[PDB]
């Protein structure tokens, strides 16, 4: 009947496309759906978890709790950071592990803003202040704190806020990081005064960090790689 | 007159060969490494399309990948057969190549893949610009050339007794181009 | 279902051909493209750029500078053209190096003006008047001043004007010129006075020469050639 | 996905067909054609142009101009036609020749009216009276004048006019005459008055006839043969 002419392409399974395909129980009638609460929509609403950081990827360490705890102590006054942290969400091992970095596994392109979290969990009655700081990518992370504090920083008060926040902000000229290596910057933490306590109190605090994404995150182009 | 036959589209738009993958059926005698043929998809072989490309700076472009094959029995012998199948992978960018005539790619949910039958109409897709920047660039002016992907071919019929060798062209060609920063045309010569 | 007919022509790959291919990677999301400055929108906007004509393609001159000026001199005033120069824009070795030229070799057909120009740079004080000449096509070249004067020519006063310029018009019985062998025309320059000067400045001036399109040359029926 | 079904007929190459055939220089544009003057637009308006007749095939006669001319002639006054001639377009060697023929020949019905013509052309001082008889189809041709004044029949007078044209018209029960042999009815002319002449003028006229196709000739199922 109606004169047709086969293009090239017809008859090949084309496992990225999808077209209305004739169904197996046409008859059959489906089990409604109900609301079950916490429905997903898209997977960025998943990257927006605060998770924890695995600051601490020493084999003994790694692999338990331990793994994400800071031992802000009151040894020697060193200059150096409490633990500095390259924001390579998916080049850096420690990030590697988090949801976000979960997620961004699965892509190539991402682009957004990682925000930061720092909840000091430690003596009611401890105080102390630590420069945290935001070393921009291309540069090196800062070695002293002095350095820090020329860079941008907050100034967390241990003893008025038991949780220093503060969202990184979105970079690239290639405007879509790759998650393979190589920048991305730093987050460094300064003891910027010790950390003072009143009687037999422990001098071992800790502080745990949280990551996610704010709603400008994104990704593109998936890439599953999980095989064995 | 009119200009219309030298329009960008126009120009640019044309069906050229730019390579041949081989492969050979997985005849399990003795057949080395044949079993898959991969190509990473560059204009930079084809004298002509690289040529036009490099009439100018930057530029966008949907590539539309065509596929012809083309088989025959190495051996006079008796060559039997059951029409093969092939498999078609485009793997998009920055993402992991076919290494083993089996590596897990080949499943990898990612790359879009073509299951031609041999002896069909020749096998069509079509990945759109995928520039991370926001135009291929033909020329650069810093430190550490892009991608467009890779083509990955194996034959999927396993024990076959008989070594069936295929070519396959492949006719890539610029769809919905967008040029920029016109330069003077390289002598034919080099290349 | 609905009964059709494959006419002939189905299951055949024809490379001038064009139809929606299946996209595979229809969820990717394309990197939105900028306002880069410099879009070209057609070749003939290339063509339309005066560019420089090799003179000399002399094996010693060619290949460098020189293939480019022509050595306006005060030697024996002689009476043949100063540079004479065959409008084959493809038939021509002299203008098929041109940009001009490039675009022409992917085209067959072309049909439209030429526009030349002659820049001279010579000194500021030098001063002198040469003739430029259209012979057109189906003629011979004119070889003396004389019959020159008598066709189409301007007399460009070096002094006045460092440079001339000219639209050659378009002509052809076969209202689209072939770019292979064989007519086309000529354009001479002849010396009309010697190039006199005032004190020790050089009696070695030189004179550029340019071609372009204008707005009415356009061509058809694309033909690459390139090989190896 | 829009299920179909081919039917019987498809992926046959059927030459007496047409469908929009994928075109091989899609970009490509042609040259705009020009208002030539003398478009024909259908064959017919070549059988309506009156040519000549080859009234003697003889061998000798045949094959230069000598075929078309009648030796009106002032011997012993026969009684027999001058030339008679069967309006078998196809069926007949003196017609088929004819240009109306050429196109006859490609087909298989046609059918029209038949204009013939007869210029005399002997002298100006010539004069006589010939007659010129249609003998319809099915009858026998006339073997005597008076036969032929007795059916129809023009009485032509040389010395009046120059030329007796004359429309003979068209027939058939099939209404559609077959070109291959076997009807068509005939024409004759007889000499009704000797061709009396003045002085040394010779006894020797001439007369050339024409035919051609009327407004109501057609033609219809074509059929080429030319082979080798």
């Amino acid at each position: 009947g109606l004169p047709v002419m086969n293009t090239p392409g017809s008859n090949q399974y084309l496992t990225a496309d999808n077209f209305q395909s004739p169904c197996a129980l046409p008859e059959f009638d489906v089990t409604p759906p109900i609301d079950i609460p916490g429905e997903v929509k898209n997977m960025m609403e998943l990257a927006e978890i605060d998770t924890m950081i695995p600051f601490d990827l020493s084999a003994t360490k790694k692999n338990t709790m331990e793994m994400y705890r800071v031992r802000l102590s009151d040894k020697p006054h060193t200059d150096d950071p409490i633990l500095c942290l390259s924001l390579s969400p998916a080049s850096d091992p420690r990030l590697s592990h988090t949801m976000l970095g979960e997620i961004l596994n699965y892509y190539t392109h991402w682009a957004g803003s990682l925000k930061f979290t720092f909840l000091f969990c430690g003596s009611m009655m401890a105080t102390g202040k630590l420069l945290v700081s935001y070393a921009p990518p291309g540069a090196d992370p800062p070695k002293k704190r002095k350095e820090a504090m020329l860079g941008t920083h907050v100034i967390w008060d241990i003893g008025l806020q038991s949780s220093c926040t503060m969202v990184v902000p979105w970079i690239s000229n290639t405007t879509y990081r790759q998650t393979i290596d190589t920048e991305g910057g730093y987050i460094s933490v300064f003891y910027q005064t010790r950390i003072v306590v009143p009687l037999s109190t422990p001098r071992e605090m800790d502080i745990l960090g949280f990551v996610s994404a704010c709603n400008d995150f994104s990704v593109r182009l998936l890439r599953d790689t999980t095989h064995i | 007159r009119s200009r219309s036959e030298s329009s960008i589209e126009s120009f640019f738009a044309r069906g050229a060969c730019v390579t041949i993958m081989t492969v050979d059926n997985p005849a399990s005698t003795t057949n080395k490494d044949k079993l898959f043929a991969v190509w990473k998809i560059t204009y930079k072989d084809t004298v002509q399309l690289r040529r036009k490309l490099e009439f100018f700076t930057y530029s966008r472009f949907d590539m539309e990948l065509t596929f012809v094959v083309t088989a025959n029995f190495t051996e006079t012998n008796n060559g039997h057969a059951l029409n093969q199948v092939y498999q078609i992978m485009y793997v998009p960018p920055g993402a992991p190549v076919p290494e083993k005539w089996d590596d897990y790619t080949w499943q990898t949910s990612s790359n879009p893949s073509i299951f031609y039958t041999y002896g069909t109409a020749p096998a069509r897709i079509s990945v759109p610009y995928v520039g991370i920047s926001n135009a291929y660039s033909h020329f650069y002016d810093g430190f550490s050339l892009n991608d467009f992907g890779i083509l990955a071919v194996r034959v999927v019929n396993d024990h076959n007794p008989t070594k069936v060798t295929s070519k396959i062209r492949v006719y890539l060609k610029p769809k919905h181009i967008r040029v920029w920063c016109p330069r003077p045309p390289r002598a034919v010569a080099y290349y």
